[PDB]
């Protein structure tokens, strides 16, 4: 939903659980529906496009 | 606030990306790559 | 000879009323930012000595008289841009935002928007029309008072960038 775009910079938080290979995201204090499951021994580089 | 023992025993890491005002969020992707 | 385009016969469509309201609220927000940064005296009451005139209440809370001072410039702006045969419409994004939805101002920065070649060209051309309107008014008043020749009464091409900055930024603001 179209926000005011002035309250604060859009802060997306990436969380990685290496013990379980779980990748989760937080939009603004709220957990996003999109999540990922990675194979063991994977190396993940924090990236922004 | 946080639990020191949980932090010591955990394997969960975090970072955050702040898209500044004036940059359209639809043109920014955030996550991980190999 | 300053000859601004005629807007007497043109009528703004009904769907543009929401646009006019939003632009007028945004202009009031910018103006509140400007004066509060300047050091203006906040508007709790109507006192002449302490310079508390405009009351800076929310545009919701402004009366119809104070609403018109912002809407009217937008009114002739839309009238000018439509008198040139231009096609303005509310797209799927506008439909989506329509479906979606004491005064502390909050005004979004507008310089962040990137303007294209064609919109930029029509921006300079409408800024030229704005300068023509101002030049006509200035000429009328100067031979009304019967004296003086204003240096800025010069063709828009002969105007400098700093002198054209007002009209350029107003055109960029409306297009953005």
């Amino acid at each position: 939903p179209g926000q005011g775009r002035n309250n604060n910079g859009l802060e997306i938080g990436c969380v990685v659980d290496a013990a379980s290979g779980l990748l989760t995201f937080i939009a603004n204090g709220k957990e996003l529906s999109t999540y990922y499951q990675v194979e063991p021994s994977t190396k993940l580089f924090p990236a922004v496009f | 606030r946080d639990d020191y023992d949980f932090l010591m025993q955990t394997s969960t890491y975090y970072y955050s990306v702040r898209i500044f005002p004036g940059q359209e969020p639809a043109n920014v992707w955030v996550g991980w790559i190999t | 000879n300053p000859q601004p385009v005629d807007t007497s016969n043109i009528t703004i469509p009904e769907k543009l009323e929401y646009f006019i309201n939003k632009y007028a609220e945004h202009s009031h927000d910018k103006w509140s930012m400007d004066k509060l940064a300047n050091g203006w005296i906040y508007g709790e009451i109507y006192s002449d000595s302490s310079k508390v005139q405009p009351l800076m209440k929310p545009y919701k809370l402004l009366s119809e008289k104070e609403k018109e001072i912002y809407r009217w410039p937008i009114k002739e702006s839309l009238k000018t841009m439509l008198a040139w045969g231009w096609r303005i419409e509310r797209t799927r994004e506008g439909d989506s935002m329509a479906l979606y939805n004491g005064y502390s101002p909050r005004a979004i920065d507008m310089s962040n928007v990137t303007l294209s070649r064609d919109l930029h060209a029509m921006a300079e051309m409408m800024a030229e029309n704005y300068h023509n309107i101002w030049a006509k008014k200035k000429k009328m008043e100067l031979e009304s008072k019967g004296g003086g020749n204003h240096p800025l009464l010069v063709p828009y091409d002969t105007l400098t960038a700093k002198e054209k900055a007002k009209d350029r930024e107003k055109a960029q603001d409306i297009l953005k």
